[PDB]
């Protein structure tokens, strides 16, 4: 009950945070294509919009 | 017998969507805010600044009457 609190608190203190933004724009850009090629299960896959989850 | 289960009408409502709270004010707010202080500031300066070089020709025209005997 109490935890979801928390969890706002941490995604305004990062998300919205323009310096914390600029070293995430376009860094470690991967494509689906090369995501199932080598091998990358779970987020990295969901990062590269391919929709699957076990 | 006796074990761990929930209570008899269950456990309540887990909030578990984002809430982010939208506050301060419209930038026209602290456009206008920053403005009047700027002018407030300027007007200050103004009047201080005019003060400050009439002392300080007074002071230059004692210095011009008091230079002939030094």
């Amino acid at each position: 009950k109490n935890f979801s609190l928390r969890i706002d608190e941490l995604e305004e203190m990062l998300t919205n945070n323009r310096i914390w933004r600029n070293r995430t724009v376009d860094i470690g850009v991967v494509t689906a294509e090369d995501a199932l090629n080598y091998g990358f299960s779970g987020v990295m896959l969901r990062g590269s919009g391919i929709q699957w989850d076990l | 017998v006796k074990q761990d289960m929930p209570p008899v009408g269950g456990y309540g409502p887990i909030d578990y969507k984002r809430n982010l709270p939208r506050r301060g004010l419209s930038g026209y707010s602290m456009f206008a805010v920053g403005i009047g202080a700027l002018l407030f500031g300027y007007w200050s300066m103004m009047r201080w600044n005019r003060e400050r070089r009439r002392l300080q020709i007074e002071d230059f025209e004692a210095r011009i009457a008091l230079m002939p005997l030094l």
